[PDB]
């Protein structure tokens, strides 16, 4: 059970860990995250009382390093540092932990969510998404741009998410555009899960990864990524069954965890209408369509 | 984005560009089978493609052969439309390629974008106007060398016959347009019109009767008659 100890909380903020979400008040005597789960990566986000303006928050994995949170009065945000001194990182948490001043990650024994919502994501991955090679975690924000929303502007602050792009000369082989643009099997099979993914499981990390960004920071080139990479699975006919299979049980967790009152801005009806209802893999997604039509009618 | 009113006179500058009309390419007589089940039977088809500037028509026939053992044919019309318009393009010289690709029917966008992906430079765009090309098989001698084919072939016409020596192509265009609308509405009467006085022939290497500018002005009166009595009657208005 690690522990990301906080310097202070200067000001007012909305602190997130994971699904999970706490308000500290300016000065409150706030010392950090104590008992996050092993195994998994986590998110700590942020959204400050006087600008609702920009969520931003930082991937992590607490087995690559001793991570801590500080506020800097000079760019106006809660930085993530690592604390390379073992001894005095154990001692700050000890002395925190004495004094009782950190909230506990509040994970019911029962509740599979974050797994479900994390289980193909590695931060490996993450940090060649989010280009940062000096530090261990990675800084994402609402206002990031994709590679793909650049090439339709500073290239060092960008989501590098693979591009998926349906009218493409990757995604149409000359002499098959009829065949390729109504089957996207090859795009999905050859050029994207054997040519650039390697397998099922990156794929599915990066479209898991694009979906938590588009949740947590209302990042909308992340929820272009992950509707794009559902379109290019459901679009195709011929698909793996383990990953049919995995896809729902993706799919289901994240419509579960979306906010209801989030759906609106989250969720693109064209996208959802076409796989449910039109696409190859319509009845292919049990669960979630059931959970689709349970909770969001309105938008199909 | 979409050809309208707004940018008509766009069609008559010296930008090179194509309208493509695929009404023409799959055609069919709907019919009773001995069990009373309905059967479709294909007939020959045609892609119209067609310089509004110059008049030159690219006329692709369709041949009933295409559709041999094809499902959806209605879909794969489309996609067989966008393979034939890419394969003129890069048939033609690089100065002769089109800047555009104006279709008529929006469901062509898709299938011509992406048979033109190497083709980057070239826009591909609807339009808003409602244009009479589906009456093109009113016009004797198409109608005549697409039924006559017995394997795919392109034919070469110029649509406008020699008018481009005595208007502009702007009023070419709108005489073609007036005339394809008139045999749309009602092909009967049209084509009377066209015929009526037996001293005026078609030439051997023309498509339409060879009026005077005089005869020119009383026919086109004739066709505008022609539409608006259709559309009293279409309406009772």
């Amino acid at each position: 059970m690690n522990t990301v100890p906080f310097t202070s909380a200067p000001i007012e903020v909305t602190i997130g860990i994971d699904q999970y979400s706490f308000n500290v008040k300016e000065n409150q005597p706030f010392h950090g995250i104590k008992d996050i789960p092993i195994g998994h990566v986590h998110v700590i986000h942020f959204q400050h009382a006087d600008n609702s303006s920009m969520r931003y928050g930082y991937w992590f994995d607490c087995r690559m390093g001793n991570f801590y949170i500080q506020y800097d009065p000079k760019d106006g945000l809660y930085k993530m540092m690592e604390e390379r001194d073992g001894a005095k990182f154990e001692n700050i948490v000890h002395n925190f932990k004495e004094r009782q001043m950190m909230v506990s990650y509040p994970k019911i024994d029962e509740d599979d969510t974050w797994y479900n919502l994390t289980e193909f994501v590695q931060m490996d991955k993450i940090r060649k998404i989010v280009r940062k090679d000096e530090n261990q975690f990675s800084y994402v924000d609402s206002s990031m741009t994709t590679v793909q929303e650049n090439e339709l502007s500073d290239p060092a602050h960008s989501l590098n998410y693979t591009v998926i792009n349906f009218k493409s000369r990757e995604a149409i082989r000359p002499g098959h555009e009829m065949e390729d643009f109504l089957d996207k099997s090859y795009y999905l099979n050859t050029v994207m899960l054997q040519g650039i993914f390697k397998n099922s499981s990156n794929y599915f990390g990066e479209l898991q990864f694009a979906f938590l960004n588009a949740m947590f920071f209302g990042n909308y080139g992340s929820s272009l990524q992950w509707h794009a990479m559902i379109e290019l699975i459901c679009s195709s006919a011929t698909v793996p069954k383990h990953m049919l299979d995995k896809l729902d049980e993706i799919l289901y967790y994240q419509i579960k965890t979306l906010p209801e009152q989030y759906s609106d801005i989250l969720l693109n009806e064209r996208v959802w209408n076409i796989c449910l209802y039109s696409s190859f893999q319509k009845n292919s997604l049990h669960n979630t369509e059931k959970i689709m039509e349970n909770k969001y009618p309105e938008l199909l | 984005g979409a050809m309208n009113s707004s940018n008509y006179a766009e069609l008559f500058n010296n930008d090179i560009k194509l309208f493509v009309d695929d009404t023409n390419v799959y055609r069919v007589t709907v019919h009773k089978t001995f069990e009373g089940n309905v059967a479709t039977k294909a007939i020959n088809g045609c892609i119209f493609t067609l310089n509004p500037k110059t008049g030159h028509l690219f006329l692709k026939i369709i041949h009933t052969s295409v559709w041999a053992g094809q499902k959806r044919l209605s879909q794969l019309a489309k996609w067989k439309t966008a393979e034939e318009v890419s394969a003129l393009v890069r048939s033609l010289p690089k100065e002769e390629q089109p800047k555009q690709i104006i279709v008529t029917r929006k469901a062509m966008l898709d299938p011509l974008e992406v048979h033109m992906l190497d083709f980057p430079n070239i826009a591909i765009r609807p339009t808003e106007l409602r244009l009479p090309f589906s009456a093109a098989m009113s016009i004797d001698k198409l109608s005549d060398v697409v039924m006559k084919a017995t394997e795919p072939q392109m034919v070469l016409f110029n649509i406008y016959d020699d008018w481009l020596d005595r208007i502009s192509s702007y009023t070419a265009f709108s005489r073609l347009t007036l005339l394809l609308r008139a045999l749309k509405t009602n092909e009967e009467s049209a084509k009377m019109i066209l015929l009526s006085d037996p001293t005026i022939t078609i030439k051997s290497y023309h498509l339409w009767p060879s009026f005077t500018d005089e005869q020119w002005i009383t026919i086109e009166s004739q066709m505008r008659d022609l539409i608006l009595t259709e559309y009293g009657r279409k309406y009772n208005v």
